[PDB]
């Protein structure tokens, strides 16, 4: 109190310092049952890569995903996400990856970033502002260059308009950059729009072949299918806990609920987005969440001019639990609840007379002991 | 067997009122005796739904659909562009086992049907991509609501006991979501398919708008009263 | 109405308000205070 | 903030807007206790009445305390109670 | 019998019930972050733009306390005021004959 | 935003500002007509001299 | 173009707020007076102090 | 047409009397029709 | 490559030959010239309302 008031002496009053809340114990990690290696080898060391006009796209669901495993190599020339540290990759869980493979040019990697203007980025390959996920590039000059002549990578140069995100075109006619109209007759202004790289070993930086593979990811639109590699625990009750289902992380205390999920039901929130229910991975129960209880605490002296015992006052709180630590009003001092909250270091008497210092719901106190 | 038809019978396209069906759960979540506001794409309270006592009709934003059936006639949809071998087309089966979904290029015909004494129209099913099996979707009111968003197909659907005898009755009942497809397609248009014996189908028709709708959750969770926003001004 | 800002009339126009200060009036000058 | 060990320490640099709110509401809490109780007790004894009540035809039934409900509140009380929610 | 004859107590009732409603519902906003939720937007970034992130929550999250205090203040006054009258009739229409 | 669809997005997430702006102003206007009913409309009869 | 409109919708919210205050207190105030006209009205108008 | 605005869906009558929902400008609406 | 909307009517305020446009408060361009007829309009805006 002297503390929170900046001052060496406190006259008889009450003040109010501080709040108190219950500390969590232990941890609940649930992920559900299904586990089986996901499928990263065939995308990453495919033979052949498509065109960047026509990239690979591939979907990969119902995976356990490791990408520890991606991180360590270092055979990759730029790693970088976007939405999500790389490093937590391993502690979430996502459902309807999105995996997309290509080749382009040296200094073209570039082009690949959201919000980006050039050649791939509006007439190859488009990429939404607010994108989340990875994009992952690597040198191919070993094996996509030919002595004789790189000629099956054809890009598109000449369109009508710039690409969607996450478009794909693989129209192949002759376009009409001038007034006249080729009518599907190459001529004067008439150009293909298909180009092919001049992939050579002989070329430099900047020339050479180099694959690259993007990976997009949801957040919270169903119940999730490509979880990380982390090992469950089993689940407690009654106790203030933090709990981590399924990727949904906070702290509370569980209890078995009553509300009837229907089937397609996975948990439920009342006002302005608080879950209070939820239904585990594995065993399918419903269950309901609340807050473990937390609340203020003030004090009662009588003036520092006259004594220096205090009484305490946790404002609406059970008395059952109480045990800042303040373990000496914990053990064996005179214990009181009332419609306010509950008091410590104060005698409850049958005596009643016009008061001292108030506390609420007819109740107040005074130094006579307090 | 591929084969045309000569009766050429002209089904009678007969306007009627939508009343106030069509309403389904949005999302996954769970609320009790709530009233939550939502913006999505319903069907419109009382707007014109066309009646049908098999035409190629557009799919636009999604179909709402709806049969009196009796003895489940109708049996399946096909979705697609050209509804050709030449691009990707939607299937959807409901035979006496389970249904069956796939997403190929087949080569249908004019005048599809079960053939009943799965080689209905179908006869180049070339390399394709999806292929499903689940159960049964079937005096019997089936509703259904398809939609095609984000590269996913979904469909929820609702069965209910109808005692009236022509048209839709006034009342109020919730759709259930019944399955989600991870597919991207780019259907446009889309036809039933009808098993018709070989040894005249009544079904109603309505497209879905973007709008708000205001839902009210009763203690148990279930949507039991709705009211649109863009309307006649009380509404609002 | 310039950018997005209105005024709007008063509920009771001049004409209301003058002839209820005339009805007090009247009332004052003849019925003394026992109208009140 | 909510339980937030960063959250808590990149707010501590904003100042003390906390502490000037928590002053106030603290304020307004203590201005209703002292405003209901300048109202209401404007009498420094609690009277009593008789327990024979003749005054001259006048009857108090109805806003004289109940003792048979254990509100000990009037007829016309417990009226106002029950419409107000 | 006659309901809707105490439209004053009703009205500070819902008005109270209806400021504390927007400020609890003012919490699921974005503020051009995003996401709403702290646990997420910590469990999914490296720090340097956390601090973006939280900074754009505080300081919308700070706005609205500011100006729900400061709307309640406004109403205490006026209660304050409403209140004093109410003494001054008790005291002189009760107490005596004015 | 002066009638701008991109300023209206943006603004969309801000929250519900909007709302109790127009509540703050409608009671001012209503308290005005009431001052001048109450003030005014003292009597019951329309007296003539 | 976001990172413009965004500051110049908060410098704007933040006006609209200030005059939004501004007008709470006069309109308190000038409750204030009207009562105390209402008051005089009934007691100097319709009677003798 | 009132100094308030247009008003669509109101009879408008010769009649006056106390009314219970303003609109403004000394004109008020009230349900007998509407 | 001034943009904006509203009605235009036949302004009747005289410019000085260097004059261009003209506003009255708080920026608010409320006159025009065109550069073609090099015509004196004044533009007001359309309806609007609760
Ligand atoms: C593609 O193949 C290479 C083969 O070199 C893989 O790299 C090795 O993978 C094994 C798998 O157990 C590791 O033990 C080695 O340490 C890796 N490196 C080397 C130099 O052998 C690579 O992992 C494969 N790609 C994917 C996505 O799995
Ligand atoms: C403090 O907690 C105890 C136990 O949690 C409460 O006692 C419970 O009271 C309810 C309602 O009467 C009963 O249904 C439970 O059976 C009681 N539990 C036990 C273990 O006795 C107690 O009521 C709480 N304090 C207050 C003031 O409510
Ligand atoms: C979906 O398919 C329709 C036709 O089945 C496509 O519309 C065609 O678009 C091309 C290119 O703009 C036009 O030349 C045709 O005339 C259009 N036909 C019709 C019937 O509209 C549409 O572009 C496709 N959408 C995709 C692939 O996203
Ligand atoms: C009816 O639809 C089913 C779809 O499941 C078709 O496929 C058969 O399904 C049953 C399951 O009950 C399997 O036992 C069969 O092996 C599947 N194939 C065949 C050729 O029967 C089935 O063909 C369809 N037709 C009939 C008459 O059942
Ligand atoms: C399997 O799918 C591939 C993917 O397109 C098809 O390949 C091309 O199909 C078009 C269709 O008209 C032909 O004109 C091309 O000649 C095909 N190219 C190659 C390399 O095959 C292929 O036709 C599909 N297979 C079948 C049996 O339809
Ligand atoms: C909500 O759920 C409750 C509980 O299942 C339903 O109440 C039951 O209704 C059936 C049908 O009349 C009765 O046989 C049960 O005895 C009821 N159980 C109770 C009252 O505990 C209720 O009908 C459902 N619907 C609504 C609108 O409440
Ligand atoms: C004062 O009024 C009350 C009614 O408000 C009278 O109480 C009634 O007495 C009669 C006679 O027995 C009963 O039939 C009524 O039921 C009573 N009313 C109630 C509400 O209990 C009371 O008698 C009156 N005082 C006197 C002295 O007669
Ligand atoms: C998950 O696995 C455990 C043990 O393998 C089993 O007891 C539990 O029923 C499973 N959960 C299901 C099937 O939902
Ligand atoms: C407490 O205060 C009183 C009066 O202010 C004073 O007489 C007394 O000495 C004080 N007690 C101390 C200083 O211990
Ligand atoms: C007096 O107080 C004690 C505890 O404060 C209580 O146990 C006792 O019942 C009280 N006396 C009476 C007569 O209630
Ligand atoms: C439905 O269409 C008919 C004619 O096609 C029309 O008369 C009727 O008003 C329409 N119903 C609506 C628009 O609700
Ligand atoms: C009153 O208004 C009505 C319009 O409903 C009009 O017909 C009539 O001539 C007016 N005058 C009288 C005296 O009724
Ligand atoms: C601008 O050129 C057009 C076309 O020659 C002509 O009609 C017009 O008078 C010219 N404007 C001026 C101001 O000379």
């Amino acid at each position: 109190t002297k503390c929170t008031l900046k001052s060496f002496t406190v006259e008889k009053g009450i003040y109010q310092t501080s709040n108190f809340r219950v500390q969590p114990t232990e941890s609940i990690v649930r992920f559900p049952n299904i586990t089986n290696l996901c499928p990263f080898g065939e995308v990453f060391n495919a033979t052949r890569f498509a065109s960047v006009y026509a990239w690979n796209r591939k979907r990969i669901s119902n995976c356990v995903a490791d990408y520890s495993v991606l991180y360590n190599s270092a055979s990759f020339s730029t790693f970088k996400c976007y939405g999500v540290s790389p490093t937590k990759l391993n502690d979430l869980c996502f459902t309807n990856v999105y995996a997309d493979s290509f080749v382009i040019r040296g200094d073209e990697v570039r082009q690949i970033a959201p919000g980006q203007t050039g050649k791939i980025a509006d007439y190859n390959y488009k990429l939404p502002d607010d994108f989340t996920g990875c994009v992952i590039a690597w040198n191919s000059n070993n094996l996509d260059s030919k002595v004789g002549g790189n000629y099956n990578y054809r890009y598109r140069l000449f369109r009508k308009s710039n690409l969607k995100p996450f478009e794909r075109d693989i129209s192949t006619e002759i376009y009409q950059a001038g007034s006249k109209p080729c009518n599907g007759v190459e001529g004067f202004n008439c150009y293909f729009p298909l180009q092919s790289y001049g992939f050579q070993p002989t070329n430099g930086v900047g020339y050479q072949p180099y694959r690259v593979v993007v990976l997009s990811f949801e957040l919270l639109h169903a119940p999730a299918t490509v979880c990380g590699p982390k090992k469950s625990t089993n689940l407690v009750k009654n106790k203030c806990v933090n709990f981590n289902f399924n990727g949904l992380t906070g702290t509370g205390v569980l209890t078995e609920s009553n509300k009837k999920f229907l089937p397609f039901q996975q948990f439920g929130r009342d006002i302005a987005d608080t879950t209070d229910a939820v239904r585990d991975p594995q065993t399918l129960e419903i269950l309901d969440i609340t807050p473990c209880s937390f609340g203020g605490v003030s004090v009662i002296t009588p003036g520092t001019n006259t004594s220096n015992q205090v009484a305490v006052l946790y404002q609406g709180v059970n008395c059952t639990e109480v045990p800042p630590t303040w373990r000496v009003y914990s053990t064996g001092s005179n214990v009181f609840q009332t419609r306010a909250g509950c008091l410590i270091g104060a005698e409850h008497v049958n005596n009643s007379y016009e008061c001292d210092i108030p506390i609420g719901a007819g109740i107040c106190a005074s130094y006579q002991s307090i | 067997q591929c084969v045309n038809l000569r009766t050429r019978t002209q089904l009678p396209p007969a306007y009627t009122n939508s009343f106030t069906r069509g309403v389904y759960y949005p999302d996954k979540v769970f609320r009790s005796s709530v009233l939550h506001s939502t913006q999505d794409l319903f069907l419109p309270f009382f707007s014109n739904v066309t009646w049908f006592h098999n035409p190629v009709l557009p799919f636009n934003d999604g179909v709402y659909f709806a049969s009196t059936e009796k003895s489940n006639i109708i049996r399946g949809w096909i979705f697609g562009t050209t509804l050709d071998s030449k691009t990707q087309s939607l299937l959807i089966v409901n035979n006496a086992t389970n249904v069956v979904i796939k997403v190929c290029e087949f080569q249908f015909c004019n005048d599809p049907f079960l053939d009943v004494y799965e080689s209905g129209v179908y006869s180049s099913a070339n390399n394709c991509t999806f292929e499903y099996v689940s159960q049964p979707f079937l005096k019997n009111l089936r509703e259904f609501v398809f939609k095609n968003i984000d590269g996913y197909f979904k469909i929820y659907s609702k069965h209910t006991p109808i005692n009236l005898v022509r048209d839709l009755p006034q009342g109020f009942s919730a759709l259930e979501p019944l399955v989600d497809l991870p597919i991207g397609i780019n259907i446009t248009r889309f036809q039933t398919l009808l098993a018709l014996h070989r040894s005249a189908a009544a079904y109603y028709v309505g497209y879905l708008q973007p709008r708000t709708f205001l839902l009210k959750y009763n203690e148990n969770g279930t949507i039991t009263d709705a009211v649109d926003c863009a309307l006649d001004p009380l509404s609002e | 109405k310039f950018n997005g800002l209105t005024v709007l009339p008063p509920l009771l126009t001049d004409e209301m308000i003058a002839q209820y200060t005339s009805a007090l009036l009247a009332g004052t000058i003849t019925s003394g205070w026992t109208f009140g | 903030c909510g339980d937030s060990t960063e959250c808590s320490n990149l707010l501590l640099q904003y100042g003390s807007f906390c502490t000037q709110l928590n002053r106030a509401l603290t304020g307004i809490a203590v201005e209703q206790d002292k405003n209901t109780q300048e109202v209401f007790a404007q009498v420094k004894q609690i009277y009593k009445t008789p327990p024979i009540k003749d005054f001259g035809g006048f009857n108090f039934s109805q806003i004289l305390p109940d003792p048979s409900k254990p509100s000990k509140r009037s007829f016309i009380e417990d009226l106002l109670f029950n419409k107000v929610t | 019998s006659t309901a809707s004859a105490l439209g004053k107590l009703q009205n500070v009732v819902n008005q109270n019930a209806q400021a504390l409603n927007t400020l609890v519902k003012q919490l699921s906003s974005n503020f051009g972050a995003i996401s709403s939720v702290l646990n997420d937007i910590l469990s999914r970034l490296d720090p340097p733009e956390a601090e973006v992130q939280i900074d754009r929550l505080i300081t919308g999250r700070l706005q609205s306390l500011q100006t729900y205090v400061t709307q309640q203040l406004i109403r205490a006054a006026e209660i304050r005021a409403s209140a004093n009258l109410a003494a001054t009739k008790m005291s002189e229409c009760v107490l005596g004959q004015s």
